[PDB]
């Protein structure tokens, strides 16, 4: 839903890094100019969930449906400076400025797990491309206006 | 007498620049000189320009071109925008007078001087 879109966020504002540089994963965009280092989110891992609140309101009075889940969101970043983008990021990912930046970002966010400097097959060419690893924590949530009990009448029975 | 495929190449020429990295480094770190040369050429199309899919899509157009003057592997060629790697289903006719490669572009900016 909208966890991909915000470890993207936490990534812009990160790095300090462009808005049109960083797509998401595997959608369709065009990655021209190889040099033009992009980052992308990769969010095909398979994304768990851990368990399945429900709370409930009273006055004004709904409920909560909470479903906390994580996935391992891949960091690939691309680019003649991949390299750095990925070490400065691998590397910052525990600083005040990323703990700091990801105040409402309903979205924990792990240590950077492993790298890789696996590159892509470029078509008789290497493109520089390294992945970054970090299990991702969240929790999505809906509302609903259920009703509350007032009272509960009722009669009893003996022998 | 070999025959000589080079006059059957001139009418379809066009201008192109041929150019080739010479690296060079010192405690390893990369540098890169250029040689760039106006040779003479032909261009078609290799393979058909797809687009691969991957995390992100990409694509390299392919060209083949044939000329009279030698054509090694770590040259690149330009001859609109975007300089093409010499890298596959190449042959030197050299002996018939000719010789042919096809092309990657390579997605990085052409290499002017450096």
């Amino acid at each position: 839903s909208q966890s991909i879109i915000n470890v993207a966020r936490y990534i812009r504002d990160l790095l300090d890094y462009d808005e049109n540089l960083i797509q998401f994963d595997r959608k369709n965009t065009q990655q021209s100019d190889t040099v033009t280092g992009y980052i992308v989110v990769n969010g095909s891992g398979v994304q768990n969930v851990l368990s399945h609140g429900s709370s409930y309101d009273g006055d004004a009075e709904i409920m909560e449906y909470s479903k906390s889940e994580s996935r391992l969101i891949t960091l690939e970043f691309y680019g003649s400076d991949a390299y750095e983008n990925a070490e400065l990021f691998s590397l910052l990912n525990q600083s005040q400025k990323a703990k700091e930046v990801s105040r409402g970002l309903g979205l924990t966010i792990y240590n950077v797990s492993q790298a890789t400097d696996v590159k892509q097959l470029l078509g008789y060419q290497y493109g520089n491309r390294v992945h970054v690893d970090f299990n991702i924590q969240y929790c999505p949530s809906v509302y609903v206006e259920t009703l509350r009990v007032d009272a509960s009448e009722f009669e009893i029975l003996v022998d | 007498m070999l025959p000589n495929m080079r006059s059957a190449l001139k009418m379809f020429e066009q201008s192109v620049l041929l150019k080739s990295v010479e690296t060079i480094r010192v405690d390893f770190v990369d540098d890169i000189i250029i040689t760039a040369t106006p040779i003479r050429a032909v261009v078609q199309v290799a393979d058909k320009k797809k687009l691969n899919l991957d995390s992100l899509d990409w694509s390299k157009q392919y060209i083949w071109v044939h000329s009279g003057s030698k054509m090694e592997i770590g040259q690149f060629i330009e001859w609109h925008g975007k300089d093409f790697k010499l890298v596959a289903a190449g042959d030197d006719y050299s002996d018939y007078g000719y010789n042919a490669w096809y092309g990657e572009e390579t997605l990085k900016p052409v290499l002017v001087s450096s």
